[PDB]
DNA sequence: CCCTGTCTGGCGTTCGCGCGCCG
RNA sequence: GAGUCUGCGGCGCGCG
DNA sequence: ACGCCAGACAGGG
């Protein structure tokens, strides 16, 4: 198009890893400003 | 070396077909097995480092 | 759709892992062969991982996207891609508990130490092997009350429950000597050979008696109790409240004596193994062990109180961070996503699964197994014997290789890959993430020599770059006429016959302005990579600028170099301000070039510049007659008098011509009259002046390059030859004194006259031209008849076996070393310009050592251990090396490759421990306040015993160049301002100063002493940039650092540099005098003393025989100072003296082994990273959290000035500087993302699960492995944001504020 | 019961690229 | 109004 | 094979 890429979206190492982790009891969870969630899978971890 | 690494094998089973084979018709078959020999020596030849 | 600020690892909830599940895998059913399809609830199902197909369902009921978000009314399908399938979770209900092997067998067993048990041998004991515990009250006694926590067998368990059960058999036809139910006492016999071993109630079995501890009450109504229902004092068993029992216990009514027995042992609850451990976790008050452990920790002795301690941080992380530790057991084993591990199809019908699959499937089945082990009938032997397997199996998964190995059956005996693994490693899965390995647009081929390219640019194959530009490529086909559409134009070019010439004017138009970056075989430093414009070009090569060939160390005898291009309007133009070549001419080691000529360059511009010297035979002395010069002006024309003659003013060479004008000399030149190297007279601006039109011409190269014609003389030396750092200052100077473009010019412009003088000058190596000195053949006769003497010497008996070695030794070392300034001297007088000579004269190529094996002779090769051959190698390699001294030789050169192999691998390690540490350390500031400096000492102890001296000009200007002066200092007149940046002719000040007397140090601002927990500010680092104006804030000075320390390792030696990193305890120790008086020693036999005292204590130094002590019986010794000879021992040089003496130690004894190989490289690096080693301390006076911790020294520089100065009380926080090794500050840091990629993944991972730990993300390492903007660099806070105008919107916006005033 | 010492237990070991082979 | 699926782990050697 | 760090237990007062 010879237009301006857009922003980055979170990289599948960084999901494959967080879930290689989730394999393992561990629990990686991001967070926000406060401690609070954020979401890196967009939105198919929630269930349903 | 790989040789007789597959003539143990071999000889492995062939002990375990010694009280298998009912009676004495066992010579042929209930004695040998190709199948060890095969994938040892195979396994030297396109697998060995 | 915000912005992932902060990761957190935490302890998992049985029900989170059921929370993130879909679905449950509960039956080990991977894909059955006629369908490839999942088989069925099994490890690949759909329902529990996903949509095995597109955006399509099941059956089929909803197949495209309008509908995306919702699930099949009769099928639950919801549909995005099979990714869905691929990040959905599952989970397997464990039977038995299990537990993590991650959280068992780390070092520190993290449920070892929580519970108090044999921190590595209890555990294993009962968690893979037999032994079970009671949890709220069981009554009765084994001897003694109830035990609430403690553990029990399965047999003496087994006897509680049904009262005391023993069964006696007895021999057919045997009558017994009690009767049906008759009280039974210990040691009575039950029959003839029978004997009871335990007091109760005998009971008949059909054959058998079945005693039991317990009580026997009769009754003659109905029973109101029923048999396995417990009991206690008074509860009443049959015929209303009559019959009562009287002791606890389980019952037994039997109807057959129509009595009721009360076995000794009532409500007891049991269980063990990871069951045990799950119980006692649960029943744990973290709180009350928390002031228990408090108590423990500061009142008893120091050896309970020490594991007490150790023992509160985990108790404490947990209650801290909130998430408890009773998740430390497994109940519900997580199962990774079924795309993750790979099923599938790979030749002719093989299937190809990630090995985890078979892990998966072994506790699968054991569990299962398990499950039907104890429904079926529960033998105990085999209960254990499954649960153990089982045990193993969970491990599996997580961890294979901590214990045993696992191996899928005969074909390869390989660990599958467990979890741990893949999280793990050099090639891992925290290692791919962390190095982000291949990149789109990407490219490598053969590079070589592009002469006429400028370092602005780079020739790169137009083939290269149609495939790179291909997308830039397509569009711009479709803004021209050569294609309609992308994809058309892409058809256009999927085949090579196909392409019109008119593709490449549209590629050439593509890649105008932008640029691409070039990578080489080991990244060391960030001159690892450049930018440069891109110059199509024919053919397979990429062309290279042969000045950059210095940075990225490439030759071209094959290397290879990879390229990249910048997609972004931003990457782009970093890549093309900050990243191209041109831009970043200095070194980030040191504020010398690294555009520096190279051996080709130099040659040329050395030749050229050099003046030559022939014949004095008849006098030369034209400085006084005038007659002196007619004569010998005439003698000249003559044969006696050379053009170039020892004659003081002036050689008849300058007597004959002179010149007026510049061009006026080199036309005489052209035309043949006047050699190049010739010395003639010539009239400049102002003056007369005698020097050769050479050196004239190169005056005029430099003088065109920069126009400003007076200062290219003002920084130019045309009054020697032109060496490698002659122009390598030159270039220097030209960055400061004109601009950094302006000096590119210069580069280039050298580059090109080097090279072409070299092409003409006609240097070329010759058999001949490599010449023999005719000393040599004296000097080793001369050498030889010494030896003789020597061997005589010895055959009379004189000489020890030894000293005959070491003399003979001492005899060659010196013999070979004459040779060596013999043939420099034949050159220097008789051959000024010999090819090989002038090569290695001029900072061309070359090397004193080398030539003397070419025209002097190699003489000493070592044996394959280490000692010296005792027979030299009197060959040269311009005769016949021998057969044996060549296999003589051999043995060093083999030494030597294996050698450059393990420094190579230990080179780039270094450089990711230093990486590891300081990759954090950025610059973001404002001048930090926090004014305490450091010292740059300008004067050198002891070189001989004490004697004081002015250090290295090198060394010197290592520690003050481009820093910034702490204090004002007024010095030989001038004065230095505070804060000033000094320069090099600054720093080139204060050593004439310190020649003339008037100062010792040097107040100067070090990351040392920084104040900024994480980074470092402008005023502390200082100067260099890749520029070499100050600093600019964002630059990542932590890797800059790392790197220019581990690029010259490669050189080094680098044994000791490990051991500087690492604090450690050297090979050759030295007893560092702890206390601070004067020395005295001792002469007893045995072992020698060197003390350090006072009329009130002595520092006993024990001595031994083989340490050299060099203080002496008399005077002072400071705290730290060497009271043995050698190396020395961080640790204890930090107690003596002190850490303003560790750090230092370290920089300076570091520094010692890069100086003793020629590496230049500036403090400033060394100190970054050596802080780090330092960013840690132990407390011994709390406040907020117990005693012995270590813990991050600015951290409590921020507890203790809130606790003073904002919150009063002044609860001094004393704390004790601890200093660690570049290693263990990396493994042990703040953030545990920077810790799992070295160290162990396993361990560090454990610790910050635990303690749910929220990694702020801060520093480069923790936060590239999110693919997140980088803390430092654009994402620097300082220049993130910034906006630009232009006065046309600027007044806009204004009439936007204007129309705000309302009516 | 304390401190000191000794074997003991767990982990790590440049980078990039080619080619070719194998379940 | 094109986009799927394959190339992994290891081994050996060779260049830089 | 090695090297290094950290560890848990056993011996001599
Ligand atoms: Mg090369
Ligand atoms: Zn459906
Ligand atoms: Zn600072």
């Amino acid at each position: 198009k010879g237009e301006d890429v857009p922003e980055p979206s979170v990289p599948e190492s960084f999901r494959v890893l967080v879930k290689e982790l989730q394999a393992l009891a561990l629990d990686v969870q991001t967070l926000d400003e406060k401690d609070n969630p954020v979401d890196i899978f967009e939105g198919l971890a929630s269930k349903r | 070396d790989q040789f007789r690494v597959g003539l143990a094998r071999l000889a492995r089973g062939v002990r375990e077909r010694m009280l298998m084979g009912s009676e004495d018709s066992l010579t042929p078959a209930k004695l040998v097995n190709s199948r060890p020999l095969e994938a040892a020596i195979r396994e030297f030849f396109s697998r060995s480092q | 759709k915000k912005e992932v600020r902060k990761v957190r690892i935490a302890l998992a909830s049985p029900e989170k892992i059921r929370s993130w599940s879909y679905g449950e895998v509960e039956k080990p059913e991977t894909i059955n062969y006629r369908t490839l399809k999942p088989e069925r609830d099994g490890l690949f199902d759909e329902r529990i991982f996903g949509p095995i197909k597109d955006y399509e369902c099941a059956c089929g009921k909803y197949k495209r996207q309008r509908f995306e978000g919702k699930v099949c009314e009769r099928c639950g399908v919801e549909v995005t891609k099979s990714i869905v399938r691929r990040y959905r979770m599952g989970h397997i209900e464990l039977a038995t508990p299990a537990a993590h092997i991650w959280f068992v067998k780390d070092v520190p067993s993290k449920i070892g130490t929580l519970l108090d048990l044999s921190a590595t041998e209890l555990e294993q004991v009962l968690y893979f092997s037999k032994y079970i515990v009671l949890d709220p009250k069981g009554a009765i006694l084994n001897g003694v009350p109830v035990e609430k926590r403690q553990l029990l067998t399965d047999e003496e368990y087994r006897e509680l429950r049904y009262g005391k059960q023993e069964t006696y058999p007895l021999p057919p036809g045997v009558d017994a000597l009690v009767k049906d139910g008759e009280e039974v006492v210990k040691g009575q016999e039950l029959a003839p050979g029978v004997v009871s071993r335990l007091d109760g109630v005998a009971l008949y079995r059909f054959a058998s008696i079945l005693v039991v501890k317990a009580r026997v009450y009769p009754f003659e109504d109905d029973v109101e109790v029923s048999t396995g229902d417990r009991v206690a004092p008074g509860d009443v068993l049959a015929d209303g409240g009559k019959v009562k029992s009287d002791v606890y216990g389980r019952v037994e009514v039997d109807l057959v004596r129509n009595v009721v027995r009360v076995v000794e042992s009532y409500d007891i609850d049991a269980r063990m193994g990871a069951e045990a451990i799950q119980q006692l976790l649960k029943e744990l008050d973290l709180e009350a062990l928390e002031k228990e452990l408090l108590e423990e920790m500061k009142h008893p002795s120091r050896a309970r109180r020490a594991k007490a301690r150790k023992r509160l941080e985990v108790v404490r992380a947990f209650l801290d961070s909130g998430n408890r530790p009773e998740w430390m057991i497994l109940e519900a084993v997580p199962v990774l996503p079924p795309d993750l591990r790979p099923m599938v199809q790979v030749d002719g019908g093989r299937f190809a699964t990630s090995d985890l699959n078979d892990l998966y499937r072994r506790l699968i089945n054991r569990n299962n197994r398990l499950k039907k082990l104890l429904a079926q009938g529960a033998p105990e032997i085999i209960i254990r014997n499954e649960k153990r397997m089982l045990q193993e199996a969970v491990d599996a998964l997580l961890d294979n290789g901590r214990r045993g190995a696992p191996v899928t059956n005969p074909g390869s005996d390989r660990p599958l890959r467990s979890l741990t693994d893949i999280l793990s490693g050099k090639q891992g899965r925290f290692r791919q993430n962390l190095l982000g390995k291949r990149v789109d647009y990407s490219g490598r081929s053969v590079i070589v020599v592009g002469p006429q390219l400028k370092l602005h640019q780079c020739g790169l194959p137009k083939r290269m770059a149609l495939e790179l530009f291909k997308p830039f490529l397509l569009k711009k086909m479709e803004e021209k006429g050569i294609a309609p559409n992308v994809k058309a134009a892409r058809r256009m070019l999927e085949r090579q016959r196909d392409i019109k010439d008119e593709v490449w004017d549209a590629l050439e138009e593509v890649i105008h302005g932008k640029v691409v970056l070039l990578n080489r075989a080991p990244t060391l430093h960030r001159l690892g990579i450049q930018a440069f414009q891109p110059v199509l070009v024919e053919g397979q090569s990429i062309q290279l600028h042969p000045l950059v060939c210095e940075a990225f160390n490439a030759d071209f005898d094959g290397d290879q170099m990879a390229v990249h291009v910048p997609l972004s309007s931003f990457a782009q133009a970093e890549a093309r301000i900050q990243m191209l070549s041109a831009h970043n001419l200095l070194s980030p080691a040191s504020g010398e070039p690294l555009a520096k000529p190279s051996r080709d360059i130099i040659l040329g511009l050395y030749y050229i510049t050099q003046v030559r010297k022939e014949k004095k035979g008849a006098g030369l002395e034209f400085a006084t007659p005038e007659e002196a010069l007619a004569a010998h002006e005439r003698g000249e024309v003559a044969l006696n008098a050379p053009i170039k003659v020892a004659g003081r003013e002036t050689s008849v060479g300058r007597l004959k011509y002179v010149f007026a004008n510049p061009d006026e000399a080199l036309l005489a030149v052209a035309h043949g009259i006047v050699d190049l190297q010739d010395v003639v007279t010539v009239r400049y601006m102002g003056k007369r002046l005698e020097t050769s039109p050479g050196r004239i011409l190169f005056a005029r190269i430099v003088a065109e390059a920069v126009e400003d014609e007076k200062v290219a003389w003002e920084l130019i030396q045309l009054d020697v030859p032109q060496e490698k750092n002659s122009l390598k200052d030159l270039v220097y100077q030209a960055f400061l004194r004109l601009g950094m473009e302006k000096t590119a010019r210069l580069l280039d412009a050298l580059k090109y006259y080097g090279f072409t003088f070299s092409t003409t000058s006609g240097i070329t190596i010759g058999i001949d031209d490599a010449v023999i000195p005719e000393e040599k053949k004296q000097y080793l006769e001369e050498a030889d008849r010494k030896l003789l003497q020597i061997e005589q010497a010895y055959e009379m008996g004189f000489l020890t076996d030894r000293e005959r070695y070491d003399q003979i030794l001492q005899l060659w070392t010196e013999t070979t070393e004459k040779v060596t300034q013999a043939v420099f001297k034949n050159f220097e007088e008789n051959y000024p310009f010999n090819p090989l000579y002038v090569m290695a004269q001029s900072g061309a190529r070359g090397n004193p050592q080398q030539i003397r094996q070419l025209c002097g002779l190699r003489g000493l090769m070592q044996k394959p251990s280490g000692e010296t051959f005792e027979v030299p190698v009197r060959s040269s390699f311009r005769e016949g090396l021998t057969v044996l001294e060549y296999f003589i030789s051999s043995h060093g050169a083999r030494k030597g490759g294996a050698d450059t192999a393990l420094r190579t691998a230990d080179s780039g390690y270094l450089t990711r421990k230093l990486v590891d540490v300081t990759h954090e350390i950025v610059v973001r500031e404002a001048d930090c306040g926090t004014t305490n400096y450091i010292s740059v000492p300008l004067f050198q102890p002891d070189e001989v015993t004490r004697s004081l001296r002015l250090r290295k000009r090198a060394d010197i200007e290592a520690g003050l160049y481009g820093r910034v002066l702490a204090r004002e200092v007024e010095v030989l007149g001038v004065r230095l301002e505070e804060g000033r940046y000094l320069s090099m002719d600054d720093v080139h000040l204060l050593i004439k100063a310190a020649e003339a007397g008037e100062i010792q140090e040097v107040p100067v601002r070090s990351p040392l002493t920084c104040q900024t927990r994480y980074g470092v500010c402008q005023k502390c680092y200082g100067y260099d940039l890749s520029m070499a104006r100050p600093v600019s804030i964002g630059e990542a000075v932590g890797i800059v650092a790392a790197q220019s320390i581990g690029e010259p390792g490669t050189q080094l030696g680098l044994p000791r540099v490990i051991e500087l990193f690492e604090a450690r305890r050297p090979k050759a120790k030295a007893v560092i005098s702890e206390i601070d008086g004067v020395v005295r020693i001792e002469e007893t036999e045995e072992k020698l003393s060197v003390f350090v005292e006072s009329e009130g204590f002595s520092k006993e130094y024990k001595l031994p025989k083989e340490a050299r002590l060099l203080v002496k019986d008399g005077d002072y010794v400071e705290a730290g100072q060497p009271l043995t000879r050698g190396a020395i021992d961080p640790h204890q040089l930090l107690e003596a003296k002190g850490p303003e003496a560790v750090e230092r130690y370290l920089v300076e004894e570091i520094q010692k082994v890069y100086r003793a190989q020629g590496v230049k490289l500036h403090d400033k690096h060394i100190e970054i990273v050596v802080r780090q080693m330092m960013k840690y301390v132990e407390v011994t006076d709390p406040g907020d959290s117990r005693l012995l911790e270590g813990q991050v020294l600015e951290k409590w520089d921020v507890e203790a000035l809130n606790e003073r100065l904002i919150a009063e009380g002044k609860t001094p926080v004393a704390w004790k500087p601890l200093l660690m090794g570049v290693t263990k500050s990396a493994l042990s840091t703040k953030s545990w993302l920077s810790a799992a990629s070295f160290q162990n993944t396993t361990h560090v991972l454990t610790e910050a699960a635990i303690a749910g730990k929220k990694d702020e993300l801060i520093g480069l390492k923790e936060n590239v492995i999110l693919g997140r903007l980088i803390p430092a660099g654009t994402g620097s806070d300082f220049v993130r944001f910034t906006q630009v105008v232009d006065q046309k919107t600027l007044k806009a916006i204004e009439e936007a504020r204007k129309e705000a005033v309302e009516a």
